[PDB]
């Protein structure tokens, strides 16, 4: 019934601009599982990244549990959240000399596929960037915008969307590069992996299991092109976190039992078969220390708590 | 400022439009030869809202005619107000649909649709401040379902951020016209899930009930019946083309009757109606307006709106009326009959209030009610959808057109959850 969506909190570095502003730490971490907003007005969540953590500290703290779920058979996603500013794309992706958590994830799991493999694995990944609703294929831009296709057995395909079967992490680490540098953050950069495997035993009954594996670089909330996009971006960001609170109260086994709002736009119907998978989830909200940033921090924050 | 385009899609469609365009032409003091022979300077202040001005003192509706057979064309070229029409914004087809959606939509309709953008491109072009979009078809045939659908995606391809209203003819339950019209509603109505902003539910059935008992008229034809629509189509737009005390056009009404974007279907309503005998033995006051508005028995959708409750509901009134006096009894309303509305959404009732009354009558109103009864009528489709479904009943016609299965799962799944959200926010 529940998604197992843990709550994490990244704070980002305070910025040489913040600090020439003069802006003080306006979030005091009173625990790994508490952060304050200041007068400090309380938030919990489940881990809570200072300043100076690390890539692979936000990985060992927060994603590995989703990366090996995957492996093992299950769906996870993370959720990068906030308004923007907030940290999600250097969380998820970074800089090829400087990567994200999608690297962190690729080196674990391969490991971890390689030692499994003795199972035969294809990792399908796929990229899309979600824009005006429109589904960019990033591996394949030449098919431009793709829409969304429900499945026999409701679940859904993007519509001829491009897959790499792929073997290791350098094959997807420079397949998503390429694919953020086919992108518009103006969009939802929506990075996904099926993790199959197959009996290697290829002549037996091969009951495969399809792991689905998702980190989302969610266009940020924006406070006549980018009007439109601002718009659009906005009102799937308050889409996606409603069909969350939704989530929420389905987890909770409260009395409001309905059908939850993914079909209020493509980035949730997508999303959907990970939302209320076989899954655990994650947010990953991102915060920035400084007093310029108050409004952003107690925007996401709030959230935040109402996701958790 | 604030020009509006109108698209009249298959036969039924264009019937409706003709109606239409007749009644506000007669509003507007326009005569058959677009000529302006009114009284009022008011008439002509907005006058740009639905016409353009020709050359020596005429005025052109700002309507697209589109039919995938010509019959029609003639019909109203032919028919009364036949000549004001725009020669160009005539779009037809040689080979017509067949009852088939699939025709309408991808294969005949596809063809003749560039020509429609074109012409609607250049409509838009014309106009300074273009608020958008009014379709009037019918989701039970083939042209009138797919060419409008394709058009409708083209047009919030095209002009996103613009108003997109149609004017639907649902299919009713015991009055069955055609065979495959469950499809054809279905496919139809999945698309407009997607890209219509407001959708006015318009059946049959529930017309004929009007006329029958509440009119009592002897013998109604097709043009009666779309008199009816004509007028509550007025309504809605009474607020651009004329003053008031208190205005609301067509994005207001939409703000304050959509909560959440899937819903927006609206069950119509028009009041007052009578009979020639029964005019005499009446009270030509707000309170007996407000009384035959909000009758289940005056809905134009056929749907018992005691089966369900008001998400919202606007009224749209028109004539010389106090304000107090129209407060008080939408006040009385929602108070009296508190279990028909939703208890979350405070005050339920948008009021809108235009000085200029309809010809013939001192006061006038228009409803426009988002209620949860609605689900009826997608819950029917989807059950007959079902029923032809399972056993691929007519499939093969479809098919034929390049149509695949999926889709049709696709669209029964869409369906499906829409009257889902509805129930649930019941
Ligand atoms: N309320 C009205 N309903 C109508 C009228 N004419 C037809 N209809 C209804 O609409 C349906 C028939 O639709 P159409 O003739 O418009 C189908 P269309 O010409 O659009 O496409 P084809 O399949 O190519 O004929 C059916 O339910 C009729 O009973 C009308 O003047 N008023
Ligand atoms: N006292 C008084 N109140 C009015 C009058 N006209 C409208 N209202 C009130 O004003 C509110 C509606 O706001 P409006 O002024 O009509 O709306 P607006 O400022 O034009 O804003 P938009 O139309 O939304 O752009 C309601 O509370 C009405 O009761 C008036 O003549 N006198
Ligand atoms: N933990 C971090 N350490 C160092 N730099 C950071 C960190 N987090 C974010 N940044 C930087 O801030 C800029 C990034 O904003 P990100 O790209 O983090 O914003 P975003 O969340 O994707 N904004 P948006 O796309 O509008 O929702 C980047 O160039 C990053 O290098
Ligand atoms: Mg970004
Ligand atoms: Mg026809
Ligand atoms: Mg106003």
């Amino acid at each position: 019934i529940t998604y197992n969506m843990n709550v994490v909190i990244r704070c980002r570095p305070m910025s040489n601009s913040e600090k020439n502003e003069g802006a003080k730490n306006v979030i005091k971490i009173m625990d790994n599982k508490m952060i304050v907003l200041l007068k400090e007005k309380r938030y919990c969540f489940d881990y809570v990244f200072d300043e100076n953590s690390t890539q692979e500290d936000v990985y060992n703290n927060s994603v590995k549990p989703l990366v090996d779920a995957v492996i093992k058979g299950y769906n996870s996603t993370v959720f990068a959240y906030g308004a923007t500013g907030a940290g999600k794309t250097h969380t998820i992706i970074g800089y090829k000399n400087e990567p994200g958590i999608m690297m962190m994830i690729l080196q674990d799991l391969f490991k971890k596929i390689k030692t499994l493999k003795a199972n035969e694995y294809k990792i399908k990944c796929s990229f899309i960037e979600i824009y005006n609703e429109n589904i960019c294929d990033l591996l394949n831009p030449s098919s431009e915008y793709l829409d969304l296709r429900e499945d026999p057995v409701k679940g859904i395909t993007v519509s001829n969307i491009f897959e790499v079967c792929t073997t290791s992490v350098e094959e997807i680490m420079e397949l998503i590069h390429t694919g953020n540098r086919n992108r518009t953050s103006r969009s939802h950069g929506v990075l996904q992996v099926i993790v199959e495997e197959t009996e290697k035993g290829q002549g037996l009954y091969q009951q495969t299991k399809k792991g689905k594996l998702c980190v989302i670089d969610l266009a940020g909330s924006e406070r006549g092109m980018r009007m439109l996009e601002g718009a659009n971006i906005n009102r799937s960001l308050l889409a996606l976190g409603n069909v969350i609170n939704a989530l929420v109260s389905r987890s909770k086994g409260t009395s409001k039992s309905n059908f939850i709002p993914f079909r209020d736009s493509k980035l949730t119907r997508l999303l959907k078969d990970s939302l209320g998978g076989n899954c655990k989830t994650l947010m990953i909200a991102n915060i920035s220390p400084s007093h310029l940033s108050y409004e952003d921090t107690h925007n996401t924050l709030k959230y935040a708590n109402r996701a958790k | 400022m604030r020009e509006i385009v109108h698209i009249q899609a298959g036969q039924c469609g264009n019937q409706i439009g003709a109606k239409f365009w007749e009644v506000i032409s007669d509003e507007h003091g326009i005569d058959p030869t677009g000529s302006y022979h009114g009284d009022s300077d008011l008439q002509l202040e907005r006058i740009n809202v639905y016409y353009n001005e020709a050359a020596g003192n005429k005025y052109v509706p700002r309507a697209i005619l589109v039919d995938l057979e010509p019959g029609t064309m003639d019909s109203v070229r032919s028919g009364p107000f036949g000549q004001i029409f725009r020669p160009d914004n005539f779009v037809f087809g040689q080979s017509g649909a067949g009852n088939n959606w699939a025709k309408g939509h991808y294969t005949e309709g596809a063809e003749l649709v560039d020509s429609v953008l074109d012409v609607v491109r250049k409509e838009s072009e014309s106009c300074d401040c273009l608020q958008g979009f009014q379709l009037t078809h019918s989701l039970g045939g083939g042209t009138g379902s797919g060419m409008g659908t394709l058009l409708i995606s083209k047009i919030r391809e095209e002009y996103p951020d613009r108003i997109m209203n149609t004017f639907s003819v649902v299919p009713s339950p015991k009055v069955s016209d055609t065979v495959v019209e469950p499809y054809n509603a279905t496919l139809s109505v999945h698309q407009l899930v997607e890209n219509t902003d407001e959708t006015y539910c318009i059946d049959n059935e529930a017309l004929y009930d009007i006329c029958f008992r509440t009119l009592k008229l002897t013998t109604p034809t097709y043009g009666d019946l779309n008199h009816l629509v004509s007028a509550t189509m007025s309504g809605v737009t009474t607020c651009l083309r004329f003053p008031g005390q208190l205005n609301a056009d067509l994005r207001k009404l939409a703000v304050n009757m959509v909560p959440f974007p899937r819903l927006h279907f609206f069950m119509p309503g028009f009041a007052p109606l009578t009979s020639r005998g029964s005019q005499q033995y009446r009270a030509l006051t707000v309170p007996e307006l407000t009384q035959q508005m909000f009758d289940a028995k005056n809905m134009m959708a056929a749907c018992d709106p005691r089966h369900g409750r008001y998400l919202t509901v606007a009224a749209v009134f028109r004539g010389r009326m106090s304000m107090k006096e129209v407060d008080e009894q939408m006040l009385n309303v929602q108070n009296k009959n508190s279990s028909y509305f939703v208890e979350w959404i405070p005050n339920n009732v948008k009021t809108a209030v235009c000085d200029i009354p309809p010809r013939g009558l001192k006061m006038s109103a228009t409803f426009i009610g988002n209620s949860t009864a609605i689900q009826e009528l997608f819950k029917r489709i989807s059950e007959q959808f079902t029923a032809m479904f399972r056993r691929k009943a007519f499939l093969h016609w479809y098919t034929g057109e390049g149509m695949d299965e999926m889709e049709f799962t696709e669209a029964e799944s869409n369906m499906n959850d829409l009257v889902s959200e509805y129930q649930q926010y019941q």
